[PDB]
């Protein structure tokens, strides 16, 4: 609550995101290594949302991300509209093992169109980077696919952390410039 | 963040322990619910014809895109079916339709109607037998077996609509329970108080109890609709969610493999062979595929994707992902406290 001994942690801006893209691509290990350092092999399906809360430091401000994981199947997705709402930034991810994800890219765009608001921020994640004897989306095709729709485009791994702290640096700073 | 971890413990705990109390109180909910009031008719139907018109404003921007259109084009035709449904619950509040039993004979809940009709329309109702018709046109059809049975017809789809409108309208008041959670979520997560920050979560647990409810609401839908089928335990069709392990697509078959079912399209099988597992074709078998490294690995990796389309009903599942939670996090917990002392 706040004392002149221990006082609670201030910040400059906060920021919801929003983590979307086809089931099993690694939006809760993402969500999970980013926010408490964790991960495991282990498959659990989501019943429903998820958020978690991390707070870190850009260009000389403290930034306050608010990070919600979207639903998988349908019966549990009735409402997924509602979390749009206050949404700063999406981050599409797909799964460089698996040429379905990414061909559903254009379907989670199609989504964002339709519940964001008109500034929304966007970035494309293609997770799993670390299984390199099984990808087959290949990066140039994606990065050209990005660079199409003026988005940037991170390879990632949730199980090694790869590019999981630049992902939202990243998204951070893009919303950071239009405040 | 190990105090993150021992907090789990009790955060878990709360969670499952949510969770199951909704899943209980799901039969109760079906008889015991408060009907939607006409304001919050209203809302829905204000954000629906919102939904519908950005849709029809991306298909414009999309024009000549005959796959992201046809896309847009369902989207919208779901949002247009919610719209007519809220629309009779509409007209019933404002008495341009009214509840009906099954013999025609009017009920004030939503919950004991049969049907909802018009000025126009009478049902009638013989010895188990049930028409629904144009008023006043019974000797037009009485002697007329075809006629009657366009009558019968009639009412049956009436009757289906109703029902679909029924949990319809109770994912609605859900739905609007649950979004005025969100808000408070929002201003708890704007505290800097941990304690704050903490109360969010235990409200996201309460709110995503709610969605259990809507989950088993729209298994119920899918069934209605026939999209979809309820089994049991044994992979054995069930008409009742109550009797019901498993519910699947209709195109789908519960496939056994080593003693447990994965959901795949009937078209489809899975071949074991040392140890690999590869999801393909009926017409395809080791012998078709060995030829091809291709062939095999995206067989497998499609096999391996499986496991993120459970078929088990909601119940079962919420059953299954407590054990795996626990599981996992006393194995955490477990090596933290011990592996430093060897
Ligand atoms: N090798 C590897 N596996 C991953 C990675 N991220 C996720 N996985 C695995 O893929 C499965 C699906 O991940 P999950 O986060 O649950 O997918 P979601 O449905 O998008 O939330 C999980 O069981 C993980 O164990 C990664 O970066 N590398």
């Amino acid at each position: 609550l706040g004392s002149m001994s221990s006082m609670n942690p201030e910040y400059d801006y906060l920021f919801k995101l929003l983590l979307i893209g086809d089931s099993g691509v690694g939006k809760n290990c993402l969500l999970l290594r980013f926010a408490d350092d964790t991960y495991t092999e282990s498959y659990i399906s989501t019943i429903g949302v998820d958020f978690k809360i991390r707070t870190i430091e850009l260009d000389g401000k403290t930034i306050k991300l608010q990070i919600w994981d979207t639903a998988g199947q349908e019966r549990f997705r009735t409402i997924t509209s509602s979390y749009y709402r206050g949404a700063h930034g999406i981050i599409v991810v797909y799964d460089v093992t698996d040429q379905e994800s990414f061909n559903n890219v254009k379907q989670w765009l199609q989504e964002i169109d339709r519940y964001a608001s008109e500034n929304v921020n966007k970035l494309l994640v293609g997770n799993k980077c670390d299984l390199t004897t099984k990808k087959v989306v290949d990066y140039t095709t994606a990065k050209e696919f990005a660079d199409s729709l003026g988005i940037p485009f991170l390879e990632t791994s949730a199980k090694n952390a790869t590019n999981v702290e630049q992902s939202f640096m990243t998204m951070a700073a893009e919303i950071k410039k239009r405040m | 963040k190990l105090d993150k971890l021992e907090r789990q413990g009790k955060d878990l705990e709360d969670k499952y322990k949510t969770y199951e109390e909704n899943l209980e109180g799901f039969e109760k909910l079906l008889t015991d619910s408060e009907e939607l009031s006409l304001s919050e008719i209203n809302e829905k139907m204000k954000a629906f014809s919102k939904d519908s018109e950005k849709l029809t404003q991306l298909m414009e921007k999309h024009k000549g895109d005959e796959k992201t259109v046809q896309s847009l084009q369902r989207e919208h035709h779901d949002i247009k079916a919610k719209l007519a449904n809220l629309q009779v619950l509409h007209d019933a509040h404002t008495g341009k339709k009214s509840y009906v039993n099954e013999k025609g004979n009017p009920v004030s809940s939503l919950k004991d109607a049969h049907l909802a009709i018009n000025k126009d329309q009478e049902v009638v109702e013989h010895k188990g037998q049930f028409y629904l018709l144009q008023k006043g046109q019974w000797d037009a059809i009485k002697n007329d077996p075809a006629a009657l049975e366009k009558a019968q017809k009639d009412y049956s789809q009436s009757k289906h609509d109703l029902a679909t409108i029924k949990m319809e309208a109770l994912i609605h008041k859900l739905s609007l329970e649950m979004e005025k959670q969100l808000e408070t979520i929002n201003d708890l997560i704007m505290s800097t108080d941990p304690k704050e920050n903490e109360e969010a979560t235990k409200l996201l647990h309460k709110h995503n109890g709610l969605n259990l409810k809507l989950a088993n609401l729209q298994d119920m839908l899918a069934v209605h609709r026939k999209e979809k089928s309820f089994f049991n335990e044994k992979g054995e069709k069930v008409t009742s969610l109550n009797d019901a392990h498993y519910v699947i697509g209709k195109d789908q078959q519960l496939f056994n493999l080593g003693g447990k079912f994965y959901p795949i399209h009937k078209e489809q099988k899975i071949l074991e062979k040392d140890g690999k597992f590869y999801l393909l074709k009926q017409g395809e078998d080791w012998e078709s595929i060995k030829d091809s490294p291709e062939k095999q690995k995206k067989a497998e990796h499609d096999f391996h994707k499986l496991q993120y389309e459970t078929p088990m009903t909601v119940k079962k599942l919420v059953h299954h992902n407590k054990g795996l939670e626990t599981t996992i996090h006393k194995e955490r917990i477990e090596e933290l406290e011990h592996h430093h002392h060897h």
